[PDB]
């Protein structure tokens, strides 16, 4: 439908079209024509045809992006993070990579989206973009943890707070519980576990957002 | 107000909506007549076509060769979990890798004609509960 | 007129950049400047040429890269070369050995210090010692000059001391000690009096009196520059708190005031002074003036650029823009050449410039619309045949999408199809393609030569893509084939072959040939894709035509007229059922009867 | 394409040669149109562009572009014919009438000048006319810079013309045949007669303005001399000897020029370079002064 996407729009709906459009744009091994067209649809919709907009609700763009985000994360979102980590390393890398692509995408075309229905759209999109980055950060930390000797520290560290820790969901990290992680991360650095470049990264992290 | 909480709320709401989606089958849906988008022609539904044929793999000739002589009975099938195909000619049975085709396994155990074969799950608690799948083979005389 | 003169020049210059780009790509050691120097020899360029030699001496003339030191060296070497040449030509052949000292004695003696010898020098044994020291110094032969002084027979001998340590150090002879003492002596004794060369040596070595100029022996403009360059003291100038510091900046400003291009006469020479003085920006701007030859300024800039200058379009210095604006002249006509020039922008390695380059190329592709040349062309499997840019490489897919979408705005179909092919959006290509072929099918007749256009385009793609691992949707391909079949029907419709046309039309399986199944043709009609739904009008009436002409009532046996008659009937019922969903020409009726 | 413009260009040449038009006013219009046309055809491009085009022709590897060269050739043919006729008319005219129309005709002459440099013109023009008149006018140039103050006003007229004259002279010097004609006309002599060089500018309106102006005249004349020198065979040739005499006779000015500042400095700087080029270009003025 890339050349006519009304048909998709009609059956599926605008929001879904936007979401798919976003995925095609990001999607890897795709022809430039396809990606550009999908980007164009996502950004501008169909010229003098279907318009892309907040009406005194949020535009399809917002819903499309959010739907995309929700669907990717849906499996992991509710599940408890720690049991060893609930999810395998390969999976962590997969999620991290995917979110990374999205993060870069939004970061690049943030100007269009951000900057009253219009303002509300601005706020909502800003919130989503922040969310994508935040998930990126959590996943990044986990990518780190996977490298090594995470399990031993976990067992020794956990105290009274522990019950709270164990029933922590991924979304809890997505919308962070800052203090515990900070303590844990500090232990990762203080102890030998983090190796080389990793360690530098946490110290950077603690400095930046801690 | 906080964007982060806000975003989380939006996704959760949407997730809920995704989960609520209507039940697939309802009598009311096609009580009068079924809506059908039905073309006789392949690829007739251009954009919409539900399925496409990615590839065709012929039975390897090496496998076929050991099926050349079959007086009594033939049969074949696919095992869904294995992603392997099986061929039975008389007494012998072959299993061949779907993806490979070069890789094939042969049963020499059976003395007699093979009436039926099947893939089954193991019992909850026997000595072989661990194994992923069991292969049941029935001949006239015995079940192995 | 016509001025093949420049175009020829344009091409010659373009040729050189082109070779330069080949070298950069091939990791070669091609010098840009030698190349210009070779061409520049011819004339008027005798200025521009000297400018190039100045730059070339700078080749790897970093060697660190001190502004005044190199300028000094160039001037000093030039003088030396001049000296060697004079010696290298008859005489005696000088009586003695070719040593540098003697060469200079020759210059002083033979050259114009004497018409027939004499006046106000200090001479011992037939030789002006001070002049000698001055010239040796001019040549850059400080050590020899020092030796001459040592041997001198003189009585300002304290100076002798101050010469040697000036020489010993980096040549910014800075003793925390005496320099002060030397200065006082200069003012009292030397300043109001003496032999011009002696004064020069004292002043220059000492940096004695910052008010600047040497009375009698400044004989050339370069002599003028060299003297000034000697005077400036860059290092540890800030340290020490006297205000006897003279800086490059100060020197540069004086050259600006009024001294002016006019003042540096040989305006010819002014260019060179600018380069030597470090006013690169001004130098390009100045080259920017006569005919500046925008071309010359551009290339010189390119040369400074290779040197790694440009360290932060008549008056627009930035390298990217200087190149870009140059391109404006030729870009439409010679897009390839434009690419070659834009590519130089990367020569300044660093981000910003890189993006500037990318943007420039992107800008070039857009609005020039030279897609085939710039982007690439025709697959025949075998991916793209590379465009000029691709040879340079990288971001090319994103540019294509951008261009292609734009093509869509304008509605420049063909360009879009072309662009999408490069994009490798096969499905998109066919779909746009079906649209193009689909209209132009419905219409009125008299067309379709058998060799080139949308139909021909249709044939190209199908043959081309379909055989090979076809990524397109089956549906999309199906409509494609139908459109092609209809087209072949057209070729054979007219040009005779009435019988053949019916056969093919029936094959389409669009129009009821059989019984009253005309209605099923109704049921399957609305279902029809938009592209075909549009085409049916001509399918009908083509049928009633061939049907008519073929079934011309014959003359005087088996003649089944009945068929090819029933066909019209079913067709008419068909047409009767959908006239509303058709353009509105049931003038099938006219052809129908007779 | 300014093809449509081409026809007007032809009409213009026709009228000029005819020299109909009681009004020089009319001819000034013709000169102006021709000037724009000549300028328009070659958008500012320099030898690099020409070299690139030649290479492309290189040879027609595939399909080349040689459009601008072809256009220049057509212009030059048209111009040639009409040319001899019209050169006569344009120069005579020059002088008089129209100190006004002058600004227009000298500019037309200079543009034309590049193109048709090379060739054609040198021969025709040579002869005549021009040279004689233009050299004599150098002498009078000096006198004209003084009269310059007065006429600041009549300045407007003449800046458009006097500068144009210097440019025309400089351009002729850039090529071998042109330089020869100027030199034959006795350039050095007129320059000696003008006495522009054989004096000191400082000796002597706000004074920096007059220095800028005087030095300005010196830079162009000095460029004309340097160009004539180099443009022949500057070596053993006669030209080298003439230039050396120029330097020695006007020595100390060269030396004096070497140091100081302002826009005046800028003009001074250019003058200094010009002398340096004269120096090395000849037998090294220094080399000669052994």
């Amino acid at each position: 439908l890339l050349v006519e996407i009304e048909r998709f729009f009609k059956l599926h709906q605008e929001d879904q079209a936007c979401a798919t459009c976003l995925i095609l744009a990001c999607s890897t091994c795709d022809r430039e024509v396809s990606a550009w067209a999908t980007r164009a649809f996502f950004r501008y919709g169909g010229e003098a045809q279907m318009r892309f907009t907040t009406l005194p609700v949020y535009s399809g763009k917002h819903n499309g992006i959010c739907i995309y985000f929700s669907r990717i994360m849906g499996n992991i979102w509710d599940a408890s993070l720690v049991v060893e980590s609930s999810v395998p390393c390969q999976l962590l890398e997969s999620v991290l990579q995917e979110l990374k692509g999205l993060q870069e995408f939004l970061d690049r075309n943030s100007q269009f989206a951000g900057g009253e229905a219009q303002l509300s759209e601005k706020i909502s999109l800003q919130a989503i973009q922040q969310l994508v980055r935040k998930s990126y950060q959590a996943l990044a930390l986990w990518k780190l943890l996977c490298e090594h000797q995470f399990t031993i520290i976990v067992a020794e560290l956990q105290k009274e707070l522990q019950e709270q820790l164990k029933i922590t969901t991924f979304k809890d990290l997505v919308i962070r519980d800052k203090e515990l992680t900070g303590a844990l991360i500090a232990s990762l650095i203080n102890c030998y576990i983090r190796d080389n470049a990793a360690v530098d990264g946490i110290s950077l992290h603690l400095q930046d957002i801690c | 107000q906080e964007a982060l909480e806000n975003a989380g709320r939006l996704i959760d709401r949407q997730l809920q909506e995704d989960r609520m989606y209507p039940d697939l089958s309802e009598l009311l849906m096609v009580s009068s007549g079924m809506d059908m988008d039905y073309p006789l022609q392949l690829l007739s539904v251009p954009n919409l076509p539900e399925i496409s044929s990615i590839r065709r793999v012929p039975l390897p000739p090496e496998l076929v060769e050991q099926f050349g002589h079959m007086q009594c009975n033939c049969m074949m099938g696919v095992f869904p979990p294995i992603s392997r195909a099986w061929l039975t000619i008389d007494s012998d049975i072959f299993m061949w890798n779907y993806e490979d085709g070069g890789d094939l396994a042969y049963f020499d155990g059976l003395s007699e004609t093979i009436l039926a074969v099947g893939l089954v799950k193991p019992k909850a608690g026997i000595f072989q509960p661990h194994v992923r799948h069991l292969l049941v083979l029935a001949t006239p005389v015995d079940i192995v | 007129p016509g001025r093949s003169s420049l175009d020829n020049i344009e091409m010659a210059y373009a040729r050189q950049i082109y070779i330069y780009n080949e070298k950069i790509v091939n990791g070669h050691l091609q010098p840009n400047l030698v190349d210009l120097c070779a061409s520049v020899a011819e004339l008027d360029d005798k200025s521009i040429s000297d400018m190039w030699t100045m730059v070339k001496q700078m080749t790897d003339v970093l060697v660190r890269m001190e502004f005044v030191r190199q300028a000094l060296a160039y001037l000093e070497q030039s003088y030396k070369n001049y000296t060697l040449v004079t010696v290298f030509g008859n005489l005696h052949q000088l009586g003695g050995v070719p040593g540098t000292y003697q060469l200079v004695r020759s210059f002083l003696n033979i050259k114009l210090p004497a018409p027939l010898p004499g006046l106000q020098d200090g001479e011992v044994e037939g030789h002006p010692v001070w002049a000698l020291i001055y010239y040796c110094m001019r040549c850059g032969d400080l050590l020899a000059a020092s030796q001459v002084v040592n041997r001198a027979q003189h009585q300002l001998g304290e100076f002798k001391t101050w010469f040697q340590e000036y020489m010993n150090s980096k040549d910014r002879r800075l003793s925390p000690a005496t320099e002060n003492k030397l200065r006082l002596h200069y003012r009292r004794a030397l300043r109001n009096n003496t032999d011009p060369y002696k004064r020069a040596v004292y002043c220059i070595i000492g940096r004695c009196d910052v008010t600047d100029n040497q009375s009698e022996v400044a004989d050339k403009t370069e002599d003028y520059l060299w003297l000034k360059l000697n005077q400036v003291c860059f290092d540890d100038d800030g340290t020490s708190s006297p205000q006897d510091r003279l800086t490059l900046s100060q020197f540069q400003k004086q050259l600006l005031e009024d001294y002016g291009e006019s003042h540096f006469t040989v305006p010819f020479l002014y260019f060179q002074v600018l380069f030597l003085t470090a006013q690169f920006e001004a130098a390009v701007a100045f080259l920017f003036r006569m005919e500046r030859l925008r071309c010359h300024a551009v290339h010189v800039a390119l040369v400074l650029f290779e040197l790694k200058l440009l360290l932060k379009c008549l008056r627009r210095l930035n390298f990217v823009r200087l190149l870009m604006l140059y391109t404006r002249k030729f870009e439409s006509t010679d897009p390839r050449e434009a690419l070659q020039y834009f590519y130089f922008l990367r020569d300044e390695k660093d981000s910003q410039g890189e993006n500037m380059f990318l943007r420039c190329v992107s800008e070039l592709v857009i609005e020039s619309r030279e897609f085939d040349m710039i982007l690439g062309k025709l697959e025949n499997d075998g991916s793209r045949k590379p465009g000029v840019i691709d040879k340079f490489t990288s971001d090319t897919k994103p540019i294509i999408n951008k261009v292609a979408s734009v093509a869509e705005n304008k509605g420049l179909f063909e360009e879009a199809a072309k662009l999408y092919d490069l994009a490798k959006n096969a499905d998109k290509v066919l779909e746009l393609m079906n649209k193009l072929l689909s209209p132009v099918v419905p219409q009125i007749s008299a067309p379709q030569s058998n060799k080139e256009r949308l139909k021909n385009m249709a044939l190209s793609i199908a043959e081309r893509y379909r055989a090979q691992g076809i990524s397109a949707n089956k549906f999309v391909d199906s409509t494609f084939y139908l459109l092609l079949d209809l087209i072949t029907f057209f070729d054979e419709y007219h040009s005779g072959h009435i019988d053949r046309a019916f056969d093919i039309i029936e094959r389409l399986k669009l129009v009821p040939l059989n019984q009253e199944s005309v209605e099923e043709r109704v049921a399957a009609f609305r279902n029809f894709s938009d592209e075909i739904r549009h085409n049916l009008s001509e399918v009908l009436l083509a049928t009633m035509n061939i049907l008519f002409t073929q079934f011309k009532r014959l003359k005087g046996i088996e003649d089944r007229d009945s068929q090819l008659r029933s066909q019209a009937r079913t067709l008419i019922t068909f047409a009767g059922m959908i006239p509303y969903r058709t353009s509105g020409d049931t003038n099938a009726r006219l052809v129908q009867m007779e | 394409g300014d093809s449509s413009l081409y026809i007007i260009l032809k009409k213009l040449l026709d009228f000029i040669l005819k020299t109909g038009g009681g009004f020089q006013r009319v001819r000034t219009h013709l000169y102006g149109s021709l000037l724009y046309y000549l300028q328009i055809a070659q958008r500012p491009d320099e030898p690099d562009t020409l070299e690139a085009a030649k290479k492309t022709m290189w040879e027609r590897l595939t399909a080349p572009e040689d459009v601008f060269s072809k256009l220049q050739r057509e212009n030059i043919a048209i111009i040639e014919s009409y040319g001899a006729a019209l050169m006569e008319v344009v120069c005579r005219d020059a002088c008089d009438g129209h100190e006004i129309g002058r600004m227009l005709a000298l500019a037309l002459l200079d543009r034309i000048v590049s193109v048709d440099k090379q060739q054609q013109w040198l021969l025709y023009l040579s002869n005549s006319g021009y040279l004689k008149v233009l050299v004599d006018s150098l002498v009078e140039d000096d006198r004209t810079l003084q009269s310059l103050l007065t006429p600041q006003p009549p300045l407007l007229k003449a800046l458009y013309t006097y500068e144009s004259k210097m440019a025309f002279l400089t351009r002729v010097a850039k090529i071998q045949q042109g330089a020869l004609e100027l030199l034959r006309s006795g350039v050095i002599v007129r320059l000696a007669q003008c006495q522009v060089y054989d004096m000191r500018p400082e000796t002597d309106m706000f004074i920096p303005t007059p220095v800028d102006r005087y030095r300005q005249i010196l830079l162009p004349a000095l460029q004309l001399c340097q160009v004539i020198l180099t443009s022949s065979m500057a070596q053993h040739l006669q030209a080298a000897g003439q230039v050396l005499q120029f330097l020695i006779s006007h020595s100390d000015t060269i030396q004096a020029i070497l140091r100081c500042q302002d826009v005046s400095a800028g003009s001074l700087q250019e003058l200094a370079l010009l002398t340096g080029i004269i120096s090395k270009a000849a037998l090294p003025g220094i080399l000669s002064e052994l």
